[PDB]
RNA sequence: UUAAAGUUGCUGCAGUUAAAAAGCUCGUAGUUGGAUCU
RNA sequence: CAGAUACCGUCGUAGUUCCGACCAUAAACGAUGCCGACCGGCGAUGCGGCGGCGUUAUUCCCAUGACCCGCCGGGCAGCUUCCGGGAAACCAAAGUCUUUGGGUUCCGGGGGGAGUAUGGUUGCAAAGCUGAAACUUAAAGGAAUUGACGGAAGGGCACCACC
């Protein structure tokens, strides 16, 4: 059963925030791994991508952990990218799908052209790094899928992109860089400055400012 | 940093700078208007002045040219011209 | 850097057919000297006469006997 | 103080400010301290500009203030001039004190048993407790530091220009904080002077 | 040596939106700044700037919002006939929603939206989102 | 944002700095949002309303988060002027 | 050599820091307590935390520890942490400014304040430290 | 790669420096790469240091010194250990030792 | 043979250590050239 | 020394030195083309200029020197840092780069064959410049990690080690 160890948890659980995205306008880390199991939960689906052994030499022969690459997230929402290395595979994979399960970032959808119905794809050209891994997403016209490596294409999908145009510089071949740098690009669609977010913010009261009345009782 | 203020520099900040390097370029030196104690005449000097500056009457020596500032002789005043 | 003018277009297009012969791919398709060094002359098949059956040995980390023909 | 008359600096707070020394800073300055500074004298002193001094105090009070809950507040000190004055300024505040040995990972592993989670931190020398400086930088802190003139100000959010070498002008400091935080809350109010001394928070050397 | 005025002034203010400034100099000054800068200002991406007059090639003070992402130059200035100009603004804006191509055309220097009304080609001079 | 009907298309809208315009993205940690309490004019105590303060994580990382607090609070009227 | 390891010195700061008024100097009388107090599986151990607790003893007599903590210091050090003296050392009727301090509280309009005695400044330019 | 950010040198910004041998093994090395060592040590060893004042015709004889500059080479100092290898992170502090006692 | 090949690169590559900056400098052609005129 | 046609020691021609010709190459290195702009701090240093307490000498005064405290300009460097880059080591340039375009020269295209063969040219020669292909290979290689090894150091231990 679920105990609470931190104040987040304290009103998540008490029904004190009504959505994630309180929790992501106050910018405030996760530290446990059933808020994201309360939130968005049973819409949630994961897919492990490589299980990979490393081996560290000793002077009794070799070592082997296997590291576990699991993306996760929901479809139209939100994607996790999570990698656990441990002794036993299950436990990886365990591990990996907690760490990816607080990794969660959202992900700003627009779109191509015209502006009808929902969004569709990215809504500008963005680019993700990681280590001699260049990712890049360009936004796509409505149907076209989304044009890419497989690798990519999962968390892409995972995401709830439609379509996407993608280029991809790099050794591409080691799969965590390539995963870990698609995912920096779809976290870069929150965090680009476009002209209609120029509007000057209007600020409300953190979560711990708004219920310090309710968090003193426990 | 970060928020300073280029289109008014205070006075200090004007006169730190190279004379090149400050808003609009201002030079660093000026005309003083010597005044030869043995003689009676005024004879207009630049300051960072070059070859010696003889007076007309007396034809003694003024300031003899230095680095920088041409250094006066010994007796002669001067005060700036505006 | 790459020169960059308005008018340096035979700078630019005689650099690059110089750096394409350093292209070993473009060099062996282009200088004719590997088309008159192949047995066929730049064919898909040819034919020939068997002279006899000399049986080659595998490289190093396996082994066999590959039974080849001396055409 | 927004030209406010009622929390300009009196007569008396600048005897006690010149009587501990608060005004007398190192012997460098930091490029981001520049702003707080009147001027170097000779024997290479620079001289705290106190004005300056007085709206800092005034502003990290109403950062204080602004806390409902009492407690949220984490107040810091690993050098032992300001453990004294951190306890002090907790009992008659209502904060949380940290005087001694910040073991890190206070606010950041949640498993351990010193973990708390502030809203504000109030450190004493960023130079000293950089690593409450630091992990702040994880859980979205806000925070204050009584600050020397060669003390880098990153991470630092408000920070009082004052001379933290000296035991008794940190004492005092911690004092003018509790003053303000207490006289701005809805105690006891600024016609009759505060009946807690100053030299309550000073350091008692053997 | 300053070969392109035009380069140098806005990579002076793209390396300062970076380090977080509120204000560039931008010395020293040409005409066809002063008329890429007011087209930056009117889609609202700069704000006020103030042209600093000694006599010999002015400076500029340039009053930055948070706005800018990138801004820059094409060189060389090549010609752009406005049946090529989706090729170029699809290698240089990020979207089909915001972003412009400043080019100087015979009626002025001005955005690749205007260009397109008052049908006309030009010579691409920069662009900014 | 927003569709030709006018609808909002967002998950949310993120606050940017109040210093740099800068947004402040979902899992930046070392981000500040700031309250400062408002006193009350006449007898310098807490009126109840308070001032708010966003300050971005790079900003803040700069350390140039001590004089954009400042300079904000010197726009809204809290620091009395110089 | 005879060091003693975690079990008997984790047992001996428990076991003076929950009992500190029946524990002296004399080990006999130590292990007679810790054998009523304790439940220590047998004699050899028994006696190596009494021993430890006779050197612990001794060792509170001459100051604190950095260890256990006791409730006959913690109240002598929370009466000597609440001393005011009578008169503050802040209250100086002479206090001593230079000359650009006063000119800093003539910028601040305390050029009227009395107490203040200006001191002659130093006359050599001399802080820096003689480097090489 | 470069394991050192000066070369293990001390040309900073010229041509050639001069070349100098070692005292022990009388190689070529430059004159910024060579180790360098002051000795002021007393000319008669310590322990002859009273017999040589009782001997002494004059009154409180001052005892004169030896003053060689050593100029050792890079490989035979380590073998004669008066330098030594030292960590990653220790090569980069370039403090002279606490020989003041 | 074309794409994959941003492994010929104008768009659009590289050149400290992986292949690679001419020992240094002068210099004609080439290439490129600061403000300023309703 | 098993063997030394080497390390080690003793002699010792050309050379090492001076001048007139040639040679034009090096781990000729910062293994980092030149010109230009923008981008963090700090303390020193060399040269020049400007301002300033107060100490020495030219007997006291001016001026100069020697210091002391700053400021400006250009230099060889250093420390530092979540500026940003990078495969990293690391670099305030190796930054301002998929958000890719300031000007311009040289030059690389998996490892070998090979800087070889041939041809031309320069040179007294030695050699220098320019410079292939046939064939042959699935890796060669860069940084960093963990062991292992060292006739590398520091320390520590054992009568299955010594004394
Ligand atoms: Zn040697």
């Amino acid at each position: 059963e679920w105990m609470p160890v931190t104040k987040l948890g304290r009103l998540v659980k008490d029904m004190k925030i009504k959505s994630l995205e309180e929790i992501y306008l106050f910018s405030l880390p996760i530290k446990e791994s059933e808020i994201i199991d309360f939130f968005l939960g049973a819409s949630l689906k994961d897919e492990v991508l490589k299980i990979m052994p490393v081996q560290k030499q000793t002077r009794a022969g070799q070592r082997t952990r296997f590291k576990a690459f699991v993306a996760i997230g929901d479809y139209n929402g939100h994607v996790g990218l999570g990698v656990k290395c441990s002794k036993e595979v299950a436990t990886a994979i365990r591990g990996a799908i907690i760490l990816a399960k607080l990794s969660i970032v959202p992900v700003r959808r627009g779109y191509w052209g015209n502006k009808i119905g929902k969004p569709h794809t990215v809504p500008c050209k963005v680019t993700g790094r990681c280590g001699s891994v260049l990712v890049r997403l360009i936004p796509a016209p409505r149907g076209t899928g989304i044009v890419s490596a497989p690798v990519p294409k999962k968390l892409l999908m995972m995401a709830g992109i439609d379509d996407c145009y993608t280029s991809a510089r790099g050794c591409t071949a080691t799969l965590g860089n390539f995963a870990k740098a698609t995912f920096d690009a779809i976290s870069k669609t929150y965090s680009y400055l476009t002209p209609d977010l120029w509007k000057e913010t209007v600020f409300t009261k953190s979560p711990y400012q708004e219920f310090t009345d309710h968090l003193v009782k426990t | 940093p970060l928020a300073k203020d280029l289109l008014h520099p205070s006075p200090e900040e004007e006169k730190r700078k190279h004379k090149k390097k400050r808003l609009v370029q201002s030079p660093n030196s000026y005309f003083m208007d010597v005044k030869c104690p043995g003689c009676y005449k005024i004879t207009t000097v630049f300051s960072h002045a070059q070859t010696v500056v003889l007076c007309v009457g007396c034809s003694t020596v003024l300031c003899q040219p230095t680095g920088g500032k041409a250094r006066l002789t010994e007796g002669c005043s001067f005060r700036r011209k505006q | 850097g790459k020169c960059r003018g308005l008018r340096t277009a035979r700078k630019l297009r005689s650099h690059r057919r110089d750096q394409k012969w350093h292209d070993k791919q473009y060099k062996k398709a282009h200088l004719g000297t590997a088309l008159k060094a192949n047995p066929f002359g730049g064919a898909s098949h040819a034919k020939g006469i068997v002279l006899e059956k000399v049986g080659v040995e595998a490289k190093q980390p396996n082994s066999a006997i590959r039974k080849c023909v001396r055409v | 103080s927004g030209a406010l008359d009622v929390l300009q600096m009196k007569e008396e707070d600048v005897l006690k400010f010149l009587a501990a020394g608060t005004h007398l800073g190192g012997t460098n300055l930091d490029f981001q301290m520049e702003q707080y500074i009147y001027k170097r004298k000779s024997d290479g002193i620079y001289i705290i500009n106190l004005k300056r001094t007085w709206e800092k105090l005034l502003l990290a009070a109403r950062a204080i203030v602004a806390i409902e809950n009492p407690a949220d507040v984490s107040v810091i000190s690993s050098r032992n001039t300001g453990q004294r004055a951190v306890l002090k300024f907790a009992a008659a505040t209502g904060a949380t004190p940290i005087a001694g040995r910040f073991t890190p990972g206070t606010f950041t592993n949640q498993i351990q048993a010193a973990f708390r989670e502030p809203r504000l931190l109030v450190v004493t020398d960023p130079r000293a407790d950089h690593q409450p400086l630091t992990e702040a930088s994880y859980v979205n802190l806000p925070t204050i530091a009584l600050c020397n003139t060669d003390s880098p100000l990153r991470y630092v959010d408000i920070a009082i220009p004052c001379n933290n070498k000296g035991a008794h002008s940190v004492g005092l400091m911690w004092w003018m904080l509790a003053r303000e935080v207490l006289r701005m809350r809805g105690t006891i109010s600024r016609e009759h002077p505060w009946e807690v001394m100053p030299d309550l928070y000073f350091y008692r050397d053997p | 040596v300053r070969m392109n005025v035009l380069a140098d002034a806005l990579k002076s203010i793209n390396n300062a939106e970076k380090r977080g400034k509120r204000q560039v100099l931008i010395r020293p000054c040409s005409k066809v700044i002063v008329r890429f800068l007011t087209v930056m200002m009117k889609h609202g991406y700069i704000g006020e700037f103030e042209i600093i007059d000694d006599h010999r090639a002015g400076k500029i003070v340039v009053n930055l919002t948070g706005r800018l992402n990138k801004c820059g130059v094409i060189s060389p200035r090549f010609d752009v006939q406005l049946k090529d100009l989706e090729k170029w603004q699809n290698n240089l804006l990020p979207s089909r929603q915001f972003g412009f191509i400043v080019l100087t055309t015979s009626a002025g220097i001005m955005d690749h939206e205007e260009a397109r009304r008052k049908h006309t080609g030009g010579k691409i001079l920069g662009f900014f989102f | 944002m927003q569709n030709d009907a006018g609808e909002f298309v967002d998950l949310y809208v993120p606050r940017k700095c109040s210093a740099s315009n800068r947004i402040i993205g979902a899992k930046d940690h070392a981000s500040i949002q700031m309250n400062v309490a408002e006193v009350d004019k006449v007898t310098g105590r807490f009126n109840g309303q308070f001032k708010t303060y966003a300050i971005c994580g790079a900003i803040r990382r700069m350390g140039e988060s001590d004089d954009s607090i400042l300079r904000l609070a010197k726009a809204d009227g809290i620091v009395s002027k110089n | 050599g005879r060091v003693r390891t975690k079990t008997v010195k984790k047992a001996a700061r428990v076991i003076i820091e929950k009992y500190y008024t029946r524990l002296g100097n004399d080990f006999h009388t130590n292990k007679r307590v810790c054998e009523e107090i304790a439940i220590i599986p047998s004699k050899k151990l028994r006696n190596k935390i009494a021993g430890y607790v006779t050197h612990l003893m001794k060792r509170i007599q001459r100051g604190p520890v950095r260890g256990i903590s006791i409730k006959l210091q913690e109240e002598e050090r929370e009466r000597r942490d609440n001393y005011v003296p009578e008169v503050s050392a802040l209250d100086q009727e002479i206090i001593e400014v230079d000359p650009d301090t006063k000119e800093m509280l003539k910028l601040l309009d305390f050029g009227s304040l009395s107490n203040l005695q200006v001191t002659q400044p130093t006359v050599g330019m001399n802080f820096k430290t003689p480097r090489g | 790669t470069k394991k050192r950010r000066n070369n293990g040198r001390a040309k900073k910004g010229r041509g050639h420096v001069q070349p100098i041998r070692c005292t022990n093994c009388a190689r070529c090395v430059p004159k910024d790469k060579a180790i360098k060592k002051f000795v002021i040590r007393n000319i008669v060893e310590a322990a002859a240091v009273r017999d040589i004042s009782e001997a002494s015709v004059f009154d409180a004889y001052v005892l004169p010194k030896l003053y060689v500059k050593l100029h050792y080479c890079v490989s035979c100092a380590i073998h004669s250990k008066v330098v030594r290898n030292r960590s990653r992170e220790a090569r980069k502090d370039r403090t002279p030792p606490p020989r003041f006692r």
